[PDB]
């Protein structure tokens, strides 16, 4: 009775309300929390583990899937056409939306009350979260169904398995490219990149690809990086009215918000043309995520902070100087020297005050509490879990997109001609996207370009 | 797990065939390092009322957040060198790797 209760009894793990709480001012009250599901249930053997849902692997399983009867339902079967199905019910100006989900307590609906639009339905059950991220979803989707009309066209004689196939395999090389080329070298910064990422040579079947426990935590440095509203933008780069700032406790699971105020070129202009939020260390985390995660589908609004330090204790993490000593980094033991290593005395003694000591500082907190790394956005700690994650699922897939046999000689140079602005082009009204790198790229004009100007993916080498 | 492929499979399941689960979709994380519980196997810290974790009190992860975290939203620092997109390409990439399940 997690999502009700304040006892701690199994599976809850409720986090405590503080004394002066700026605003829990009830102390029998609590922050809701279930304990993550034990890889071995009932054990008096085995030591306490997480399960990871999906597959480790960038192969776009957001999109696709990870288990063989949700994939079959993502797939549009009344046809030979190898497509993923789409809302039957809705378009956003002629162009697909995601198909809406069944979902027992669904949390889209209470977020506008008479819209009555419900959760929708992707490869990952988490796609109604924000609009941004159905945004997102919606692209990729559309993006599949433009692969597999041009592979018709191109190969009239494939059959919709194939056309689903070829069209999937080019999917995720996107993600895999976008990731490794674009994304990760800005997380990163030169240097771990040149540690942790060294020139792809080969597939290596002796490479572990699987999801540390850690890194589900570690890779939440994102956090830092979330801004309190979500913006949208016109046809001509200017504030949508009405509405062009909305409160990002306003649009958790507010799917009628892509469905009834303009589907996902306003909100992908607005991703496009807005700065991310800088992590500094007086100014970690939001409060719209701090203070009101969830506040209009749920009793109390939750603390994502919060719950990333408790999530750590229930999957029984190390502390930060456990993960320190396993990256090959110093392990302060004193004030001064979480001060020094900080590069700020202020909050080491924030953090001495909270724990005691910096072997208990939980990995997220100690995490993005480093100064960050020379034109990256974590600090060496969180560039090393997170590097050394991307290493393993790079050199660990015997499907990565550079490995021999996977595509053609011909097809990896179709495929190095990827873009996430030009996905955004094939796949929606936009006729203006930034230019590359879209993770640099965040004022209009001076960052943007036409369309006209990108050369699209050309699909000559999947002829048969 | 068959000696001819052309795709992956949806689980993840057969690629790597040596050890076919490996990377493949609800199965267990790996772990870098062994695990920390309050009685080594499963309570986590911060369970039980008293119990210190190598020498001190828990903090309240709340409180944690309250004295650490917290900031006011107007003095938000926008960054000069990356876009939203920056983020959003984040937890899109996040949501193709893990997945967490709880009761
Ligand atoms: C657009 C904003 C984002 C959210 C809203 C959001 C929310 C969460 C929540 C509620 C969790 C579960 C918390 C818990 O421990 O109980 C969560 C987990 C994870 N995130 Fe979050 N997140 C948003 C945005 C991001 C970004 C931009 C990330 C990375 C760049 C990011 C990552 C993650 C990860 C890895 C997790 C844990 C995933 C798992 O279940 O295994 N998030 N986030
Ligand atoms: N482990 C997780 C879990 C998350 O969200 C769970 C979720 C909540 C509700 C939900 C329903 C009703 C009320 C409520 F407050 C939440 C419904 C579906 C889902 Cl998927 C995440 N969001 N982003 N990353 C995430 N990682
Ligand atoms: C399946 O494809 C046809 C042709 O594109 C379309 O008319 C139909 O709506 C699709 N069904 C779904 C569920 O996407
Ligand atoms: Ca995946
Ligand atoms: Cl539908
Ligand atoms: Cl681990």
């Amino acid at each position: 009775n997690c999502e009700t209760s304040c006892v701690q009894q199994p599976p809850c793990f409720p986090l405590k309300i503080p004394p002066n709480d700026p605003r829990i001012k009830n102390q029998a009250d609590c922050i809701p929390f279930f304990r993550s599901c034990p890889a071995c249930p009932g054990s008096n053997i085995t030591i306490r583990n997480q399960i990871n849902a999906l597959t480790s692997f960038v192969d776009a399983s957001m999109v696709y899937g990870s288990e063989e009867p949700l994939a079959r339902n993502l797939r549009n079967m009344s046809n030979q056409l190898g497509l993923l199905a789409v809302n039957q019910r809705f378009q956003d100006n002629g162009r697909a939306l995601l198909p809406f989900d069944n979902l027992h307590d669904d949390p889209c609906l209470l977020t506008n009350r008479s819209a009555r639009i419900p959760c929708f339905l992707a490869g990952d059950t988490r796609s109604s979260e924000m609009p941004e991220l159905t945004s997102m979803h919606t692209l990729l989707l559309r993006e599949h169904n433009r692969l597999a009309t041009e592979l018709k066209s191109l190969n009239p004689r494939w059959d919709g398995e194939r056309l689903y196939q070829e069209a999937r395999k080019i999917v995720g090389a996107m993600v895999q490219i976008i990731t490794y080329r674009d994304y990760l070298p800005l997380v990163l910064g030169p240097t771990a990149m040149r540690k942790y990422l060294p020139t792809y040579r080969s597939y290596n079947d002796s490479v572990d690809p699987r999801i540390a426990n850690v890194f589900t935590n570690a890779f939440r440095y994102g956090h830092t990086l979330i801004q309190p509203f979500m913006f949208r933008l016109d046809n001509r780069y200017q504030p949508m009215e009405p509405n062009p700032r909305v409160p990002l406790s306003r649009v958790f699971f507010a799917s009628w918000r892509v469905v009834l105020e303009g589907g996902i070129d306003p909100i992908l202009r607005g991703l496009m043309a807005t700065p991310a939020k800088l992590n500094r260390q007086n100014q970690i985390a939001v409060d719209e995520i701090r203070e009101r995660l969830f506040e209009q589908v749920m009793r109390i609004g939750l603390d994502l902070p919060a719950l990333n330090m408790q999530r750590s204790r229930d999957h029984g993490l190390p502390g930060y100087n456990a993960w320190r000593r396993f990256c090959g980094l110093p392990q302060p033991e004193t004030v001064g020297q979480l001060g020094t290593v900080l590069r700020n005395l202020k909050l080491a003694r924030k953090l001495m005050e909270q724990y005691g000591t910096p072997n208990n500082i939980d990995i997220w907190m100690g995490g993005v509490s480093e100064p960050l790394k020379r034109k990256g956005r974590v600090g060496p700690l969180l560039a090393c879990i997170i590097g050394t994650q991307f290493r393993k699922l790079r050199d660990g897939d015997r499907f990565w997109w550079e490995n021999e046999g996977v595509f053609s000689m011909q097809q990896r140079q179709a495929l190095a001609q990827i873009s996430l602005p030009r996905i955004i082009c094939d796949n929606t009204g936009i006729t203006t996207v930034s230019k590359n790198n879209i993770f640099m790229s965040n004022s209009y004009p001076r960052d943007f370009v036409n369309c006209s100007t990108l050369p699209a993916l050309n699909l000559a080498s999947w002829r048969e | 797990c068959p000696e001819q492929d052309k795709y992956r499979t949806i689980t993840g399941m057969c690629n790597n065939r040596r050890s076919p689960t490996l990377g493949a979709s609800n199965r267990a994380f790996v772990r870098w390092l062994p695990a920390e519980y309050e009685d080594g196997f499963s309570l986590p810290y911060g369970w039980t009322p008293g119990v210190k974790r190598n020498g001190f009190p828990v903090a309240l992860a709340r409180a944690v957040s309250n004295e650490i975290v917290r900031f006011p939203t107007d003095q938000l620092t926008p960054d000069q060198e990356r876009s939203l997109m920056f983020m959003q390409w984040g937890q899109l990439l996040d949501h193709d790797l893990d997945f967490t399940p709880e009761p």
